[PDB]
DNA sequence: TCATCCCCTTGGCGGTTAAAACGCGGGGGACAGCGCGTACGTGCGTTTAAGCGGTGCTAGAGCTGTCTACGACCAATTGAGCGGCCTCGGCACCGGGATTCTGAT
DNA sequence: TTTTGTTTTTTTCTGTCTCGTGCCTGGTGTCTTGGGTGTA
DNA sequence: TACACCCAAGACACCAGGCACGAGACAGAAAAAAACAAAA
């Protein structure tokens, strides 16, 4: 599950703040739902373009279509930064 | 001396604030569990249920009922009324797409 | 995860995307992008929940804090419109016509 | 038998107070119980279908989550 | 198609299910079942549309006929509740409060 | 560009030998068939992924039809699918 | 090795636990009516940008060849999460002190 | 008591409907082998 | 979880009506008069 990762993210954004088990389960369910939504949108975008490979462009388009406005812009910027850091 | 008596409207708003500040389950556990088991028995006999599934069902039902009550209060206030009526619930369920 | 500077797992996301039956081939940048987006969303939600908990003199994030963080944010409420949070409650909103005149 | 009466008047009153309802009429409780029964039946039908598709006799929380997601009531905190 | 007694193609449905990114393997009865369900739905809809066209004195099916056939049926309207039919219009329903006297 | 116009016309001639269909109605029927296909395929894929199964058989399609179609429509579709499967297996 | 009493332990008939439907005091306003109020319904006159039909200009995806490198699949290597074990404390519940809208004067 | 919506009855061209018909593309037999169930 | 088993995926070889291109025609909107119940 995404328990240790959510805990590390919380410690990064709030060094003096805990999280209960129900909140951890809610965060894991939210992460899984976002994962499923973005994966389905990327698969649909790849099937609409006669493509059999999902790249970073499909995920960026899925994020721009799902997330609204500033959230989508910030997520796209973070994903582009992560991709440029991983490819280098 | 006449004992204290609150006018119609004070304790209602007090309970509104109390139940909007707290997030506890307002529906009892045993009657809701019995109702869920009776409803599931009509579809398939001899069915077992976990505590997490019943809790999720209760939470979803409570959230849906809270949303429906919000829509009903909005419809009642829109009609220049304070008390809610079944017509408001029908209008809310018709606009939401359930009926 | 270490090469991209992210806390979310990259190999796990890649394996999930490969086993989820979404496409025939999966690139190397798509799991990194998805992990980065998930990490940013989780960070925003956790920061808002921590702010809501500090506003209530609480040191542990409870579902009520998550509900107050999601409902108060406009973009988070638009993204999670049809999402129900268990044990989160609602916002303390009272109409003006119901107040004593 | 007749378990729909379990949702008594105080439960419906508390659920209305949580939604911001100040005054409640008399014919509200019956309609609320009917709508709750309809919603519970609509969810439990899909839950039982999902459980029977897995050849199981115990309705787990995952089946309820899937039945609520396939309808339009995404619920969190019950995937562990 | 000829072996199952259905006019809808079975090989095309199987190919679409194989290349549709749904599962790693597709069974032999799943395309037949899906084609049979699609054929039954299409037959019901086309029969209702033909009845509506005969009620409109026309030997052809127009989007108005399809709309009048789908919106009139309860289960068909429940299945296509979030479906918008182009050039189909709406049902000629007028409330009793707006009527005179 | 593939389409189910021929099969829709055949079904119409089967249910109504003396009734035509316009181009817009044909496109609407094609869109309806595509939407039903996509919905049933997605439901079957979800049912297969929930059970850790990589194969989609007639049971998954029957479950998807029972979950999507409501009541009498679902029952009739299940009966027609079972009859077609029995006729194809024999 | 293949018949009575009688002490009392297993069956079914009697007791407290946490809130609301009658029973009553009762009143704020929905319903129906009085009465004031003004924006445009419908018809006319007048003006115009969409419709239909051409008429002339211009680019970019559909489709066809060419070249390519990260994607898939194979043998070694390896590292911290899970399960489990051990430590530690935040606040729900208790009870009292301090604070506070609300009705009656 | 008189003016105005609603329903019935002629043709007449009018957008469309099935027939006539050629190319080929997807509509059928036959060998192999084997992996997804059938039943236990 | 185990032993068995049998029609499909693949591939070779052979074969038949759809579908769009025209055409004679086919039920119908319109053009227009004339006529009955209900509304104002």
């Amino acid at each position: 599950s995404y328990s240790i990762y959510v805990y590390k993210v919380l410690k990064q954004v709030h060094p003096d703040t805990g999280i209960s088990s129900k909140a951890m389960g809610i965060m894991n369910s939210f992460v899984n739902d976002i994962f499923e939504r973005i994966a389905g949108e990327a698969s649909r975008l790849a099937h609409y373009n006669k493509r059999s490979t999902i790249t970073s462009r499909e995920i960026q388009t899925a994020v721009r279509l799902l997330l609204p406005g500033e959230l989508a812009k910030h997520a796209v910027s973070e994903g582009t930064k992560a991709v440029t850091k991983y490819t280098s | 001396k006449k004992p204290h008596r609150y006018r119609p409207g004070t304790v209602a708003l007090r309970e509104i604030r109390r139940y909007q500040k707290s997030t506890e389950l307002l529906i009892r556990k045993l009657p809701f569990q019995r109702l869920v088991r009776e409803i599931a028995q009509d579809f398939k006999t001899d069915l077992r249920f976990q505590s997490a599934a019943i809790g999720a069902l209760q939470e979803a039902s409570e959230a849906y009922l809270v949303g429906l009550f919000e829509d009903t209060n909005l419809c009642a206030i829109h009609a220049k009324r304070v008390t809610i009526m079944p017509k408001d619930i029908q209008l809310a369920r018709r606009i939401r797409g359930e009926r | 995860s270490s090469r991209a500077g992210l806390q979310f797992p990259v190999g796990r996301v890649h394996r999930l995307l490969r086993k989820g039956n979404y496409s025939e081939r999966v690139g190397a940048g798509a799991p990194v992008y998805l992990a980065a987006v998930l990490e940013y969303l989780t960070a925003e939600i956790l920061e808002l929940a921590g702010n809501a908990a500090r506003d209530n003199k609480k040191t542990r994030i409870i579902p009520r804090h998550l509900q107050l963080a999601i409902r108060n944010d406009e973009e988070l409420n638009k993204l999670l419109g049809r999402v129900t949070i268990a044990q989160g409650g609602v916002l303390p909103n009272i109409q003006a016509v119901l107040l004593p005149k | 038998r007749d378990n729909i009466q379990g949702i008594t008047k105080p439960a419906i009153r508390r659920l209305a107070r949580r939604g911001g309802v100040k005054r409640i009429s008399g014919l509200i409780y019956e309609e609320t119980r009917g709508v709750l029964k309809v919603f519970l039946e609509n969810v439990i039908r899909d839950a039982v279908t999902y459980t029977e598709h897995a050849k199981r006799k115990t309705v787990t929380a995952m089946d309820v989550v899937y039945a609520l997601k396939r309808q339009g009531r995404t619920l969190y905190g019950f995937g562990g």
